[PDB]
RNA sequence: CGGCCCGAGGCGGCGGGGGCGACGGGCGGAACUUAAGCAUAUCAGUACGCCCCGGAGGAGAAACCAACCGGGAUUCCCCGUAGCGGCGAGCGACGCGGGAGGAGCCCGCCCCGAAGGCGCGCUGUGGGCGCCGCGAGGGGGCCCGAGGGCCCCGCCCGAGAGGGUGCAAGCCCCGUACGGCGGGCGAGUAGCGCUGCUUGAGCGUGCAGCGCGAAGGGAGGCGCGGCCCUUCCAAGGCUAAAUACGCCCCGGGACCGAUAGCGGACCAAGUAGCGCGAGCGAACGGUGAAAAGGACGCCCGGCCGCUCAAAAGACCUGAACCCGGCCGGCGCCGGCCCGCCGGCCCCGUCUCGAAACACGGACCGAGGAGCCA
RNA sequence: GGCCCCGGGGGCGAAGGCGGCGCGCAGGCCCCGCCGGACCGGCCUCUGGUGCAGAUCUCGGCAGCAGUAGCGCUACUCCGCCCCCGGAGGACUGAGGGGGAGACGGGUUCCGCGGCGCCUGCAUCUGGCCGCGGGUGACUCGGGCCUAAGCGGCGGGUGAAG
RNA sequence: GAACGCCCCGCCGGCGGAUGCCUCGGCCCGGGCGGCGACGAAGAGCGCGGCGGAGCGCGAGACGCGGUGCGGACCCGCCCGCCCCGAGAAGCACCGACCCUCGAACGCAGCGCGCCCGGCGCCGCCGCCUCGGCGCCC
């Protein structure tokens, strides 16, 4: 009785939802996260997987601020001020 | 031949390019003849389409004249009045056949203040060139 | 459960409130010929993890 | 339609505030139809951009009166601070990245650039 | 690569018109027994050569020519060949329609 | 009780921290594999893990190379054997020569002594390409659902790159060619002894621990001691260029054409779905020129017919395998007109030898294996 | 990449598909009829991801087998009129319940009205299925507080770092 | 014998999705550029449309607000709205603002609590305020 007859003992849950990454990955008794590694000050990246990397990266969300910041580069009057200031 | 190396003669560029334009490019794209009286009377080719213009159709199943009483720039066409898929009913209401821009001359134009500066612009542009050769 | 946290309550609150279909004036309106939402689910057949 | 931010502008501030007031009440009134007609639904949409824009203006015009408060200081406040990316704050400036020492300047004022031409 | 090395060198000319993009280098002699009778192209001027014609490191440095205070004569023939060179060539400089020289100076 | 010295709490201004599938710098560091076994060797000073900048970075103005009728900081490109090694298998620099580019300098030390950046400092400051806009020039006759088709006569051309338009368009429309704005010289050091790693460096290429520890010193591809010669000045610091590169934008191609090409051409792909988790991860493109997306009548879903060139009716074409209705008849080769007579084991494979009771193979479609350096 | 004698074949019908004759020892080629509805080549020189019966090959479709094998928990019947609803009868679960309620897990499955395209391996007018509206109210119940076994933090210490 | 099965002498139907033609996509080469963050990034959560599920976008000023220019008749359905020598729909470019919770994440915690009426995180540099010492001296 190791197969079906003990797929019956489940009503625990070991992962919940991750406050940084938001996967259900965080361990709610070890109390640290095994996708981002949170509470970690630094994200957890390894180059054995790429696809992981390319899964959750720069990129892959909005880039809100980045993005205005560079069209303000490229064509904008930033490095205009960038010369004023540096006067 | 070419010379202009920011400009594509790739046809995948081409066909996205003219799909996927702009409001303001695909307005511009839907331009089509003045006729030889309009010709002489403002000295200008070619215009964009805009209801209340008068157009002669021809190189059609749909030839005949009318106003434009649609646009349709999602499709670049436009619906004329008149010129409708033959109905069922003797009751049932009109349907328009929708004509494609460039296969009309335009008649008689629709004025209005923007209509008069853009062809006085236009016409000045054209005799600057026309000094300059 | 019975008693849950507000932020479990919550991320179930608005798969709940997403699954839903279509309009029909929005197929209409976007001209689709697809008219099943494919993200929607049914709690017999599913397993939501929040 | 609606409020015109141009003729909101060059108003008092209270008259300002009050206007606020009165459309935040109108939002209430008209959301309470909503749950409880064309017009009124075309003037819920016209509603919340009028309280778009008298809001608009409200913080225009803070804005200017507190650059005005913090104009000739030595320390201003964050907000109203060159916008320039973090890396162009912490660079030098051109002056302080063209300083030479004095042996060196002199040395160079001395036989400065000249133009000549080499023939064949 | 070619395309992009010559318009870098077009507009350091242009830049710096009527100068030539180039130094005047000493001629000397290559190393090897097996190189032993062909002169070649240096780095500088010696500045015993500098003082055979009057010219300090500042003023040639200016008027255009490269001085390498490192390196050393090794015979009399050295000194006067270079001198040789270094007169000629301010015989040859005019200082202020002006002709910009191209490639290497005095081959 | 004050000064100086060494500390403690608070306040103000300023700076740091995290993020990236490349290029760049510093550390730690395999095994598979090859040697036809396997220990040194090789793979490889690679994978991978940790740290750190930038638009480049690192390196850099000789304690250099050489042995010449000598060169002269750094980087990069072309070019080519000394040597290392169970001296096996393997491994491996460089100078001279031709080019790209080219640029040089200052602290300590010594003299003056607050002349300084003055609440500090005499335990030493200061001096010696992108933004705009104009833009030429074809009709007439047949026929088609539709003229970009056929016949006959023309125009523009600094423009016959191309895209669209109901069928192959320089002249039906956008564009294309020709132009305007912004523009006096470094000490726990050098070196040496023992040990560990590393290198082509071989009685030591470079590094390091520990013990010892200098004064004029370093180097000259075989050790030790002596005399010479040639050539440099370590143990402090700054520095442009020629060089390298993903993401994103731009252009091009003897590349792929929907089981191909990225996993991903499809209003919603790292999506739906699967795993406690780390992670794994699909399938699905095409009506018609126009939605014109199906009249009227009759039965009680069907029939008639309607739009359209055409149902192309949920859609381009529409093969095979397999099946239903009507009609005809009852395996290959050969002769004869035609159901007789004659001949004929299941291919592919390993094997001395296969029809084998040796193995693979129900059927059908599409894909599928000696190319490149 | 070229040529195809007033500038190669094409809606007066291209490629492909289905039958039929002819040519070639053969690999193969050519023509005709019907479908289809927009592109295609013969000769010279150049290039390659260039030819299938098999790999317990890959992906997709699919046959015979075959209307075959198969569809614990005692039980339904008559009438209104379906296994649904009502009335009457006959039984069962048998207080460690096929009863009444909580914890965990699920997440709207809850309620009312409507319905049968999918599901409800038979049916259905039933329904945890589908559509449209709704719905969980705390001074006194629990969580928030306390501490258990544990876990983290601490001038610092160590390690090439993490 | 019929029928079943099989072959096709031909004519029609199914099931399936090959072949042909097409392509807003891939891949390769080259050229640019090299532009984040405590002034709160990259990323995550939740919410926002008149009828609004997904994706894009936006942030309680939420399917967007203002300023300067250009542009000049539409706005995919149903509704509105605009229409004019300027009255201004689609569209484009810069600039100014708004910018909920978590996250280097900053009062503690992660959804519950504080100390105090301004507000309240760590490290470092330079100044300054207030201080300790049987350190050296007076
Ligand atoms: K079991
Ligand atoms: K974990
Ligand atoms: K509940
Ligand atoms: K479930
Ligand atoms: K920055
Ligand atoms: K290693
Ligand atoms: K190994
Ligand atoms: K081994
Ligand atoms: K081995
Ligand atoms: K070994
Ligand atoms: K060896
Ligand atoms: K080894
Ligand atoms: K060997
Ligand atoms: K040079
Ligand atoms: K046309
Ligand atoms: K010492
Ligand atoms: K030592
Ligand atoms: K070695
Ligand atoms: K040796
Ligand atoms: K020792
Ligand atoms: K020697
Ligand atoms: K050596
Ligand atoms: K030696
Ligand atoms: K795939
Ligand atoms: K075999
Ligand atoms: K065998
Ligand atoms: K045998
Ligand atoms: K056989
Ligand atoms: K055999
Ligand atoms: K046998
Ligand atoms: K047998
Ligand atoms: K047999
Ligand atoms: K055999
Ligand atoms: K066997
Ligand atoms: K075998
Ligand atoms: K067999
Ligand atoms: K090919
Ligand atoms: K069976
Ligand atoms: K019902
Ligand atoms: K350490
Ligand atoms: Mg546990
Ligand atoms: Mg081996
Ligand atoms: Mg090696
Ligand atoms: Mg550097
Ligand atoms: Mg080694
Ligand atoms: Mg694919
Ligand atoms: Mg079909
Ligand atoms: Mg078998
Ligand atoms: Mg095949
Ligand atoms: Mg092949
Ligand atoms: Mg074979
Ligand atoms: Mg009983
Ligand atoms: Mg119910
Ligand atoms: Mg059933
Ligand atoms: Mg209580
Ligand atoms: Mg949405």
């Amino acid at each position: 009785s190791k197969g079906t007859a003990s797929f019956g003992k489940r009503h625990t849950r070991i992962h919940g939802s991750c406050r940084r990454c938001g996967k259900h990955s965080f361990h709610l008794q070890k109390h640290e996260c095994a996708s981002c590694g949170y509470p970690s000050a630094k994200m957890r990246r390894y180059n054995w997987s790429y696809k992981s990397l390319r899964r959750r990266t720069q990129g892959t969300g909005s880039m809100s601020h980045m993005r205005k910041v560079y069209r303000a580069y490229n064509s904008g009057t930033l490095k205009a001020n960038a010369r004023k200031y540096l006067a | 031949m070419k010379l202009n190396s920011a400009v594509t003669a790739s046809r995948r560029k081409c066909r996205k390019a003219y799909f996927t334009a702009n409001a303001e490019t695909r307005a511009k794209m839907m331009s089509s003849r003045l006729s030889k009286e309009l010709r002489a009377e403002h000295k200008i080719k070619t215009m964009p389409i805009r209801r209340g213009d008068i157009v002669e159709i021809f190189t059609g199943g749909h030839k005949g004249t009318g106003k434009v009483v649609e646009v349709r720039r999602r499709d670049y066409k436009i619906c004329v009045e008149g010129i409708n898929q033959k109905a069922r009913n003797p009751e049932a209401k009109p349907v328009p056949y929708p004509i494609h821009p460039s296969n009309c001359i335009i008649k008689e134009l629709y004025m209005n203040g923007s209509r008069y500066r853009a062809i006085k612009r236009r016409q000045e542009r054209n005799a600057e060139r026309l000094a300059r050769i | 459960t019975a008693n849950k946290t507000l932020s479990r309550k919550l991320r179930l609150a608005k798969k709940t409130k997403t699954n839903k279909n279509i309009p029909r004036w929005v197929i209409a309106k976007d001209h689709l010929k697809k008219t099943w939402n494919y993200k929607r689910h049914h709690w017999r057949r599913s397993h939501l993890k929040l | 339609p609606g409020l015109k931010a141009k003729d909101l502008v060059g108003l008092s501030q209270e008259d300002l505030q009050r206007k606020l007031a009165d459309l935040k009440r109108e939002l209430l009134s008209l959301r309470t139809m909503k749950a409880t007609v064309p017009e009124r639904i075309a003037r819920f949409r016209v509603c919340k951009k009028d309280v778009a824009r008298v809001l608009t203006v409200i913080n225009q015009k803070a804005r200017d009166e507190a650059r005005a408060a913090f104009e000739g200081a030595e320390h201003i406040p964050k907000t109203f601070r060159p916008r320039l990316t973090h890396a162009m704050r912490c660079q030098l400036t051109e002056k302080q990245k063209r300083l030479l020492p004095s042996k060196l300047m002199k040395r160079k004022l001395q036989f400065p650039k000249l133009k000549y031409a080499v023939k064949v | 690569r070619k395309i992009r090395r010559r318009q870098t060198r077009l507009q350091k000319a242009k830049a710096i018109f009527p100068c030539p993009l180039q130094k005047l280098r000493p001629s000397v002699t290559r190393c090897s027994q097996k190189f032993n009778l062909t002169q070649r192209i240096g780095r500088g001027f010696t500045l015993r050569e500098l003082q055979g014609v009057g010219l300090s490191a500042g003023k040639a440095r200016q008027i255009g020519i490269a001085v390498d205070p490192r390196r050393k004569n090794k015979s009399e023939e050295s000194v006067a060949r270079n001198v040789a060179r270094l007169k000629e060539y301010l015989s040859k400089v005019t200082i202020f329609q002006a002709i910009q020289h191209q490639g290497v100076v005095m081959p």
